[PDB]
């Protein structure tokens, strides 16, 4: 993005328009830091692959250096996102990442291969300029094979209402599929719903299963849950059951895929839609 | 005395209505000067403005930020333009380092031997000038609301603690002077959810009034609606897009001019398309008074 506003998709591509610097001495977490001489890069990005081979490194990891890399992105958050929640998602950063937002340190993450996230909501400037900073420290030797260094996987922003399905918040089980195959198939779902508002919510879920790509007219099962009160600042696991009418199996020769959509209602209105 | 038969309504959910018909307030804010003529309130000059405004589709004028000349009231009466007559800009605190503005006089008493006439003289100048305007225009069909201030807490020095009590005083003076019209103001601190603004807006509404928010966007209109379900609201000052006439060699905002493309607005405002889009989608936003309809000195 260069600007974040409604209505990008709930989860949107955040790969573009970053700035990069390789330096183990620079301290560039302040939003007012001058990065005008830094490289402009789009992610995903690997800063080992651009450096030279050297006999001082290790054969194990392709004789390529790692090092300390800094990534900066400055972007606007429009006033129209004012009461929304904002998170940034990393599918992977290798390795030892440190994240700041508008000058505030959010946290860290060592492992170069697992996905992680940070809530940005509490530090966001709505209707202003914002700066996210990621420091990466691939200090060698850290690998038995070529790892690479930096933000080498996609990055997204997630924007939601105060009432919303949690991060990766739906689990689906079909424990009797082998027996029920070809007939009504029992889907047992669990959905984490978070109420990040200052009032209790009366929550029902409307969950639909339909062929990927794919409209809800062609659903093979739906359910609406009974109303459950979730208190302000609290979350709850919401169990639900979908009866799927003869779903098509996912097999090697015919990998049928479905979308399982969760609409979160509070009072009578939809506040969040999670696929 | 000139008279016209009409009634109005402001609804928290569905907005404004005239004689039982729902109507959008498609308005502009207008300052008083007449361009190359300076401040002179010449009748044809004022009428010409209203004519040009009407050809744009305007149906309402906010007299920012002070009483209109009687000539404007006359003209709107004959032409069918709805007037929000504003009485004040600042209250008892001066703005922008203007040590001789009405902020100096607002809360001063009136000498016993001062024979000046037009409104009540038993309290402060603010009461005299408020009543005097209402006395002049109370029968005019065009005037549909009295506005009691604009951004009263902006550009001033010191605490804003006494402002909620001052607002209530003005609201009481108005209701007692004319029971037949809602009173209102334009507050720019609503978008910032100031404590004083909530108190003041709640007092407006309790006395049959309507709350004007300066420079809210769609997201903020929505927050107001959810936070204050009882308020009947409208955009009292909107857009503040900044443009020159006839400038095309850039589409964004050397010659001391600005682009004529609608891609240029002050930091606190919005371009014209944006301020309109945000309002026209919302029945609960009664309308908009665009800053401004005519350029001013
Ligand atoms: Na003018």
């Amino acid at each position: 993005s260069s600007a974040v506003d409604s209505k990008q998709n709930r989860t949107s591509d955040f790969d573009a328009n970053w700035k990069f610097m390789l330096s183990d001495s620079v301290q560039a977490q302040d939003p007012a830091f001058d990065d005008s001489a830094w490289q402009q890069v789009d992610l995903p990005h690997d800063y080992s692959i651009t450096q030279k081979y050297s006999q001082s490194n290790e054969a194990e990891s392709a004789y390529l250096p790692g090092g300390t890399g800094w990534y900066r992105k400055s972007f606007t958050i429009d006033r129209d996102l004012a009461g929304k929640r904002i998170a940034i998602n990393f599918d992977g950063v290798y390795m030892n990442a440190t994240v700041w937002f508008n000058g505030v340190k959010l946290g860290t993450h060592p492992y170069g291969y697992s996905p992680f996230s940070f809530d940005l909501t509490g530090n966001a400037k709505f209707g202003g300029e914002n700066t996210i900073v990621v420091k990466v420290e691939n200090r060698l030797p850290s690998s038995r094979w070529y790892s690479g260094s930096g933000i080498y996987r996609d990055v997204t922003l997630t924007v939601t209402d105060g009432v919303h399905v949690g991060n990766n918040g739906v689990a689906i089980k079909t424990p009797s599929l082998a027996t029920q195959n070809g007939g009504n198939v029992t889907m047992n779902l669990t959905t984490k719903v978070a109420n990040d508002t200052e009032a209790a919510a009366n929550i029902t879920l409307k969950q639909t299963v339909f062929p990927k790509g794919g409209k809800t007219d062609a659903a093979i099962g739906t359910v609406t849950t009974a109303s459950k009160s979730i208190a302000a600042g609290a979350s709850a696991d919401v169990t639900s059951t979908i009866t799927a009418a003869s779903p098509k199996l996912w097999s090697i020769k015919n990998p049928n895929l479905y979308t399982v959509r969760t609409e979160v209602l509070n009072g009578d209105t939809v506040l969040d839609t999670y696929d | 005395t000139e008279y016209g038969f009409r009634w109005t309504g402001f609804d928290a959910t569905s907005g404004f209505s005239l004689n039982g018909e729902k109507v959008k307030l498609k308005g502009v804010s207008m300052h008083h000067d007449q361009g190359s003529l300076g401040a002179v309130a010449n009748r044809r000059a004022i009428e010409r403005q209203v004519e040009i405004l009407q050809k744009m589709g305007v149906n309402s004028i906010r007299t920012t930020h002070n009483p209109a000349a009687k000539a404007l009231i006359d003209v709107c009466n004959e032409k069918g333009v709805l007037v929000v007559e504003e009485v004040f800009d600042m209250w008892n605190r001066s703005k922008n380092g203007n040590t001789e503005d009405y902020g100096k006089w607002f809360g001063q008493t009136i000498a016993g031997d001062n024979a000046v006439l037009g409104g009540d003289k038993d309290e402060t100048w603010a009461k005299f000038d408020l009543t005097s305007t209402i006395n002049r225009d109370r029968n005019a069909p065009s005037v549909i609301m009295w506005s009691l201030g604009n951004e009263m807490m902006e550009g001033i020095s010191g605490s804003v603690s006494d402002f909620p009590a001052t607002s209530a005083k003005l609201v009481a003076w108005t209701k007692a002077a004319d029971s037949t019209r809602p009173m209102t103001y334009g507050d720019n601190k609503i978008k910032a959810n100031w404590n004083e603004s909530n108190t003041m807006g709640d007092n407006l509404t309790a006395n049959g009034g309507v709350v004007g928010t300066n420079y809210s966007d769609g997201a903020n209109y929505d927050k107001i609606r959810t936070t204050h379900p009882s308020w009947a609201i409208y955009g009292s000052e909107t857009a503040s897009a900044i443009n020159s006439r006839g400038i095309y060699n850039r589409t964004t905002g050397s010659d001391k001019q600005l682009t004529s493309y609608d891609n240029s607005a002050v930091g606190w405002g919005a371009v014209a398309s944006s301020a309109w889009y945000d309002v026209v989608q919302r029945d609960f936003v009664a309308g908009t008074y665009v800053w401004t309809g005519f350029d001013y000195l």
